[PDB]
């Protein structure tokens, strides 16, 4: 599975750019696709989404109307058409796949991203922003939800992402309880509708990075400020 | 309420549209069940139609897609899997005319025909009977008599009369003459006229089925 | 015929040995228990995706996801709670007579008239369901396939033989010979070390998965056995046949315990399952109505007449919450 | 006088039409729409049943009107609703009968084409073409039809062109032109297009099955001649009485020369509503597949 | 003819079973049924707030 973004560059404020997401190695037509941008030295923000089949499209309130998201399933690419660009749209845009069925792991794969350099909501708050830890300790990252994420169906829609320095985020825990494929069992998740916890047991050198929460209960999908672990 | 169960439903409705589009594509192809006891011309005729377990064969003729299923390499109880072919448009049954004297072997073809023709799964299913190897039958019938297969056969040992006798002995094995028709053909190395005969029989079956769906029949 | 005679001698010895053990029938022992007769279940869900006859359905171990096999060439995994379709697998051969869902949930198996047990990987790095490996050592149609693990599946066939397979290699590690008719059904033991098989010789055989040989043979029936299911304890099993009779056999006693037959029923049994406690016997019928039986008293405690066509498969969830019945009318219903 | 039974039998047949049409159309709507697999034939039968079930449902407000000398007791909404349903449903019954004839003819004359291109989705897409054409043909009832009060105290539902004309001669000129329109469309779209299509299509599938020798009983000819004649016997007397009244439209109004036509409008119309009673019996009840679902799900 | 030699061998193996009397074998099936009768949802209509199906 590879998601490669392209179309990034410096743009004058007010111009227009189209982002491309060359997706190879997976069934693109069966995956809902997301664009999640990261303002420089800042946190993740969800901007757009297309369902599998293109039937359902949602946009962030910040970019709604002036941002257009489209996909070409035969060409296996995702497009983000950007118009009326402003100075706060400068970010690394990540292309994210998400498949929605019972037992699925949405947001499992994130693309590399491309940088633009243009010259109510379920607020998710991470209590801390930096956490000094040693390679043997067991950190328990915290998360807070403005609205309870527990649903009538019994699912708590909290996802945990880890973004290592100079890399794209990787899903660790989806639905706050079960860990994603390819993740060591050291990571664990817990919570009761609000006040969620990500517990790591044997923090290796590869666990160092910024940890982001995200709610999938309601659009727009809001991320946390991000908790960082320094070694 | 639905949070991302709203997107599972969209997937459940996107893979329910493909089921309809695959069912429309699968219900536009004529399904034929190819039968025949022991050595017969079924392997030979399958070559004529321009294509272990079920040997599914696809051929198109006159814009009509066909799907033929050979169950020859299936030694088991037919009663346990014959109901799988209940909705076939027609059954193609192959009988080797040159098996009247062999081993007896022609009577086994009659047992298989009687078992399927009067089967409760095929009461309206028409049968396209192929009396294969008509060239070997005429060559053999001069020396060997049809008496060796039918003791009670009051007739001459010529091809055009004994062949009609065989067609009668196979076309009178059905007890459902009101609800289904048997199309009989004689084939040895017919130059692509077997596909024409199957197309005509299938077209008649499709028309009769369209009448039964309406009230005309 | 010199040694054919001693076969009758050993048959008489076994018949006498199991006759002596039959001191008191199960019907006499259950003349004091409280009967259940108000078993009325209603169709909670109707799964409508299939466009042809449904031949096999299998519940997941989570009691929520079920796999359904039909002759439109589709294997559909359903979310029984929401009626949603999780996956729709296009089979290479549409003549599938069986389907299994892996206990882990990572695979489904599908077999039929193609003589191949196809293993499908449900959880892949891609989003599609891919054929894991086709098991092609059988000679007749596959009638039943049951997963022992992610790497072991036992399949019954019309070649009269049951086989145990190693999925990652693809070779039948153990073959189970001994039947004389087409094997139509399989039922794994709850411990997955034994399995019973029902074939067209009107006999059920208990097999040792590890050893590979049959330890017991049950021949109460008169016609071919179409369904077989273990009692939840694992020490008994029930068989359904075209004889229109369901029997109960106890492995330890090694003979028939109870017979579940009624005069109003002339049609044969296509599927047999037990309730979670084993008190109810859910049997599918060709009269278009499933029949709930008091497994201890042999009384019809209920009828599931929601199908306009022959019931072909039925299964009860591991939770015991619901019974799902598939039918030739192309519809699969969940009864609670 | 002798012209007294003519005020009775139209009332008797429409009540019989109302009861029998409601029961038959409901049975077919339930069995075909809910207890049968959706097929192109089933969709056509359900659509035809919907037209003549709703038309029979709106029949009793035309029974009471006819019983009270064509006076309309109900409100202005119902006169501009019960006559919209009758014109849409009656023109939709004739165009669905034509569509069923065309489908039955295509399934027999080109069975290979009807095998590769005749789907449920295409049937649903095309089955609304008759429904849109029925809607377009009722606009003269949407715009020009209303209740009119007479100083005697009686309100009659009729085509009033007072607002459209604005001048006594100009109102008459638009009235004659628009009435001649929905009279001539009534024959050419209501009878000459469906009856010709039915006669040609059923005549073609009677020659085809005869040329190919598929008559093994008298049931095919009986059902085909019934579906052909029953449409003619019921629809033709009314459409002729109406076409005569539209060709001689001015003579009926200014001079009243032909009062026989006006008194024949009520029996002939009742006979043409009885076709809605016969439609479920002739098209869907004849099928053994449908009957084996009514008794198997009774 | 190996069919007889194998069939007699299988019958001999099936004869050597420590069979249990039906009375203990039947009373051990009703023992399991009552020991799990409470946890059988199909046996009795459970409250609609504990039934996953509407
Ligand atoms: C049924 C009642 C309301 C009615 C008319 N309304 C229609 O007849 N509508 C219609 C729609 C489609 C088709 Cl095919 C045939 C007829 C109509 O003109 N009447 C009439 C009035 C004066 C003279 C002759 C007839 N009368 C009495």
């Amino acid at each position: 599975v590879q998601l490669v973004e392209s179309g990034g560059g410096l743009v004058q404020p007010g111009g227009s750019r189209k982002l491309s997401c060359s997706a190879s190695g997976f069934a693109f037509s069966s995956f809902g696709m997301h664009w999640v941008r990261q303002a420089p030295e800042k946190g993740l923000e969800w901007v757009a989404y297309i369902s599998s089949g293109s039937g359902t499209i949602y946009y962030a309130d910040t970019v709604k109307g002036r941002f257009t998201i489209s996909r070409d399933d035969p060409k296996n690419t995702l497009f983000l058409q950007m118009t009326s660009l402003r100075s706060e749209d400068t970010a690394m845009y990540y292309c994210v796949r998400s498949i929605y069925y019972y037992g699925s792991s949405p947001f499992d794969f994130w693309g590399q991203g491309t940088t633009l350099t243009v010259s109510s909501d379920i607020v998710m708050t991470q209590a801390t922003s930096s956490v000094p830890v040693t390679p043997g300790e067991s950190v328990s990252i915290s998360c807070r939800s403005s609205k309870s994420l527990l649903h009538s169906n019994g699912n708590t829609y909290l996802y945990w992402f880890l973004q290592r320095p100079g890399q794209s985020p990787q899903l660790l825990i989806y639905r706050m309880s079960n860990l994603a494929s390819g993740v060591p069992e050291r990571f664990s998740g817990s919570g009761s509708g609000t006040a969620f916890t990500l517990t790591i047991s044997r923090l290796e050198a590869e666990d160092v990075g910024v940890y982001y929460c995200m709610q999938h209960l309601e659009y727009p999908l809001t991320f946390g400020a991000g908790t960082k672990l320094e070694l | 309420l639905s949070a991302e169960d709203k997107a599972a439903v969209e997937r459940s409705k996107m893979i329910d549209r493909n089921l309809r589009e695959d069912g429309e594509k699968a219900a536009r192809e004529v399904k034929l069940l190819l039968l025949g006891a022991g050595e017969s011309g079924k392997s030979t005729i399958v070559k004529q139609m321009k294509i272990t377990g079920i040997v599914e064969t696809h051929f198109t003729f006159k814009d009509l897609h066909f799907k033929m299923f050979d169950v020859g390499a299936q030694r088991s109880e037919r009663k346990k899997w014959i109901h799988c072919f209940e909705g076939v448009t027609a059954i193609i049954f192959c009988v080797a005319l040159s098996d009247y004297d062999l081993v007896n072997r022609m009577h086994e073809s009659m047992k298989l025909f009687d078992s399927i023709c009067n089967n409760k799964w095929f009461t309206d299913t028409s049968i396209i009977l192929f009396l294969n190897k008509k060239d070997l039958f005429e060559e053999k019938i001069k020396k060997s008599p049809l008496t060796i297969c039918y003791p009670e056969y009051a007739g001459s040992n010529t091809y055009e009369e004994a062949a009609a006798y065989i067609q009668c002995q196979f076309e009178d094995l059905n007890k459902r003459k009101d609800t289904k028709e048997i199309y009989t053909h004689f084939t040895c190395s017919t130059d692509t006229k077997n596909v024409q005969f199957v197309f005509d029989a299938v077209t008649d079956v499709i028309i009769k089925n369209n009448l039964k769906d309406c009230g005309l029949f | 015929d010199q040694l054919r005679q001693e076969a009758e001698q050993l048959k008489n010895q076994i018949r006498d040995a199991r006759k002596a053990c039959a001191d008191a029938t199960l019907s006499q022992i259950t003349n004091n228990i409280d009967p259940v007769g108000r078993i009325q279940m209603r169709t909670r869900r109707t799964l409508r995706g299939h466009l042809a006859k449904i031949y096999a359905m299998h519940w997941g171990t989570d009691s929520r996801l079920l796999v359904s096999a039909s002759q439109d060439g589709k294997l559909i995994i359903w979310d029984s709670y929401t009626t949603n379709k999780v996956h729709a697998i296009p089979l290479r051969s549409s003549w599938v007579m069986t389907c299994a869902y892996a206990p882990s949930g990572n695979y489904v198996a599908c077999g039929g008239l193609d003589n191949i047990c196809s293993i499908y990987n449900l959880k892949t790095r891609e989003g599609n369901v891919r054929v894991s490996r086709e098991l092609a050592g059988h000679t007749g149609y596959l009638s039943c396939c049951r997963f022992l693990d992610d790497n072991q599946i036992v399949t019954s066939s019309g070649d009269t033989t049951c086989a145990l397979w190693d999925i990652e290699t693809g070779q039948q590690t153990t073959t189970f010979t001994g039947h004389t008719g087409d094997v139509m059904s399989l039922s794994l033991a709850p411990d997955t070390r034994l399995f019973v098989s029902g074939a067209c010789d009107a006999s059920a055989k208990l097999w040792d998965v590890r050893e590979g040989m049959c330890r017991q043979t049950f021949t109460g029936h008169e016609s071919d056995i179409n369904a077989i299911c273990f009692f939840p304890n694992g020490n008994a099993f029930a068989t359904g046949s075209d004889d229109a009779t369901c029997r109960l056999f106890d492995l330890r006693a090694d003979q028939e315990l109870m017979t579940y037959s009624h005069d109003n029923i002339i049609c044969g049994i296509t599927s047999v399952s037990f309730s979670k406690s084993g008190r109810l016997l859910l049997a599918g019928y060709d009269d278009f109505n499933c029949n709930v039986w008091d497994a201890l008293k042999a009384d019809r405690a209920g009828v599931l007449a929601g199908h306009d066509n022959r019931v072909s498969c039925l299964g009860v969830t591991d939770d015991g919450m619901a019974v799902a019945t598939g039918s030739w009318d192309s519809f699969l219903k969940i009864w609670n | 006088a002798g012209y007294t039974v003519l005020r009775i039998l139209p009332l008797v047949v429409l009540g019989v039409t109302f009861v029998l049409g409601v029961l038959g159309n409901g049975l077919v709507i339930w069995v075909a729409g809910f207890r049968m697999t959706r097929t192109v034939t089933t969709i056509c039968y359900l659509n035809l049943a919907l037209a003549d079930f709703s038309f029979t449902a709106t029949l009793p407000f035309l029974i009471v009107s006819m019983a009270m000398g064509e006076k309309w007791p109900f409100g202005w909404f119902l006169c501009k609703l019960i006559h919209i349903v009758v014109d849409i449903n009656l023109f939709g019954s004739v165009f669905l009968i034509g569509f069923i004839a065309l489908d039955r003819c295509i399934c027999v004359l080109h069975p290979v084409w009807a095998q590769n291109h005749r789907t449920v989705s295409l049937a649903m897409k095309v089955i609304v073409g008759p429904w849109i054409l029925a809607l377009v043909l009722t606009l003269p009832v949407f715009l020009f039809l209303t209740t009119v009060t007479i100083p005697n105290g009686d309100t009659y539902c009729t085509f009033n062109f007072a607002s459209w004309g604005g001048t006594p001669e100009e109102r008459l000129k638009v009235a004659i032109t628009m009435l001649t329109a929905r009279g001539i469309i009534r024959f050419v779209i209501g009878f000459s297009l469906p009856m010709s299509i039915v006669a040609i299509c059923y005549g073609l599938i009677a020659a085809k099955i005869h040329k190919k020798g598929m008559i093994k009983s008298s049931r095919p000819l009986r059902v085909l001649t019934a579906v052909v004649a029953s449409f003619f016997i019921c629809w033709f007397p009314f459409q002729l009485v109406a076409l005569l009244g539209t060709v001689w439209l001015k003579e009926m109004l200014f001079y009243g020369k032909y009062k026989i036509i006006d008194i024949l409008v009520n029996p002939t119309s009742s006979l043409a509503f009885f076709n809605s009673c016969l439609n479920p019996m002739l098209y869907v009840f004849v099928g053994q597949d449908f009957r084996e679902r009514l008794i198997h799900s009774l | 003819i190996a069919q007889a030699r194998k069939l007699v061998e299988q019958l001999k193996m099936e004869a050597n079973i420590d069979r249990i009397k039906v009375s203990k074998a039947a009373a051990d099936l009703m023992a399991y049924c009552e020991a799990h009768a409470k946890e059988d949802p199909l046996l009795t209509p459970v409250p609609a707030s504990e039934n996953p199906f509407r």
